[PDB]
């Protein structure tokens, strides 16, 4: 790795600049750089970790969706033949995406994943696997399409199981799996009713703990709240 | 699109 | 060069759809390619390479600010020392801009200055030329600063001296090399009075030849005309 | 910062 003769705690010096600075695709290397250490992760560098992939594949994401709706307008009825560049410039930026995924799945299971014990640890990384393979699924078209599917389903699956047993309805951890979880449903497994039930559940059961908690830890826990309920206003 | 986190 | 076997007509098409994706990166790879064909750009494609680049190191020369008010932070009495890293980071972001300017200024010598006979083209290249200069020397520090400031007047001071030769006051290249130009003055070459000269003299030339143009003609100009006005009440 | 365009 091009971060192999860095030292582990100025590749986490560098990713937290890199943030500040708004340079994700630096933050990622630095952060891939850190876990390729081969020690675990504390809370806040595996903040750093998902924030810096957050942002790349996001925008890989924004990009993809325009290119795609490009390409749909030219297959109607009625529209010009362009050639194939539309084509080859939305496989272009898939090719890249899919590249990111795989690098964080890769991280994931070498070897974050299988050293992570602790149900924040455990899992904040498994709801990281479950959303990269999503990514994975809003892309594909083949063969492979249900695999890289049911790949999310079940990370999310044990994530939540873990997250059940061992985490409070408020932990924001457990909240933020449940609102994604709830989106894939939605938008990849075709289950509007599993979303709109999940999330629904989450906000009640969150709400019903609510009182237990500080100042600070009620402001967190009710900002993911609010994207539950924004979401089922979306979908109601 | 719906919100993630 | 990696798009020496694209088609032009594809290169520039896959610059527009770049665009459309915010992919700015892309763009700029795609327009460098279409300059590497070696025919003469047209209107259109001189600020497709224009937009892409002035993205790219825009986002760039706004990191490297992030970075260089870090260190000079930890530069002050009563900072605990930190080591290398900020340093290191803003170094390596500088290089990266040097390196973005580098290949700009590159492609305008290598050809499209020396075949560009037209004033449109030719003001409008020799305006980039005085930009990336500018660029290089916002980070410049040592023994060329003064050549590279020089480099960059030079540039400036051909393109002002052609376009006033052979433009209306109310062109848009011609405004917007003035803009820059006497941003220049303030910014780079410690010449505040020179800058509000330059800007103040550019605005009522215009205002006297708006009276000339077309509807369409009028907004083009009167939005430069307005970005002078914004800078001018800046520094008065 | 000033305007450039
Ligand atoms: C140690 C740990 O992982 N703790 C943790 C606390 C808070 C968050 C978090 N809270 C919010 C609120 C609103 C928006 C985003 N938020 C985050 N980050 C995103 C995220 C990542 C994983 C799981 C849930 C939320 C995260 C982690
Ligand atoms: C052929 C050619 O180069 N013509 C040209 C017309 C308009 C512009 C232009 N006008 C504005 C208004 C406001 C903001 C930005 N504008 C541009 N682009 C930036 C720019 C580049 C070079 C010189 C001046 C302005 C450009 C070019
Ligand atoms: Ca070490
Ligand atoms: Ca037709
Ligand atoms: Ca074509
Ligand atoms: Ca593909
Ligand atoms: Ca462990
Ligand atoms: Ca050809
Ligand atoms: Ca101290
Ligand atoms: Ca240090
Ligand atoms: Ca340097
Ligand atoms: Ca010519
Ligand atoms: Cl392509
Ligand atoms: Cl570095």
């Amino acid at each position: 790795g091009a971060m192999g003769s860095m030292e582990r705690a100025s590749l986490i010096q560098k990713a937290k600049l890199a943030e500040q600075a708004e340079r994700y695709e630096d933050m990622a290397a630095f952060m891939k750089g850190a876990v390729e250490k081969g020690e675990e992760l504390s809370c806040e560098e595996r903040n750093l970790l998902s924030v810096a992939y957050k942002n790349v594949v996001g925008g890989q994401r924004a990009a993809w969706r325009v290119l795609s709706s490009i390409e749909q307008k030219s297959n109607e009825e009625g529209s010009e033949e362009k050639g194939p560049e539309v084509r080859e410039y939305r496989e272009k930026v898939e090719t890249e995406l899919q590249g990111v995924c795989d690098t964080v799945l890769g991280l994931l299971d070498s070897h974050l994943i299988k050293e992570a014990g602790d149900a924040e640890s455990r899992v904040f990384y498994l709801k990281m696997k479950g959303d990269y393979y999503r990514y994975l699924a809003e892309v594909a078209t083949g063969d492979d399409k249900k695999r890289i599917i049911d790949s999310a389903r079940s990370a999310y699956q044990e994530a939540m199981d873990i997250s059940k047993k061992e985490m409070p309805p408020t932990n924001p951890i457990r909240l933020g799996l449940a609102l994604n979880f709830s989106v894939f449903h939605y938008e990849i497994a075709n289950s509007p009713e599993e979303a709109i039930s999940l999330a629904k559940t989450t906000f009640d059961e969150a709400m019903a703990d609510l009182h237990t908690l500080s100042e600070d830890s009620y402001k967190d826990s009710t900002l993911i709240m609010q994207l539950l309920r924004d979401n089922l206003t979306l979908w109601t | 699109f719906p919100a993630t986190v």
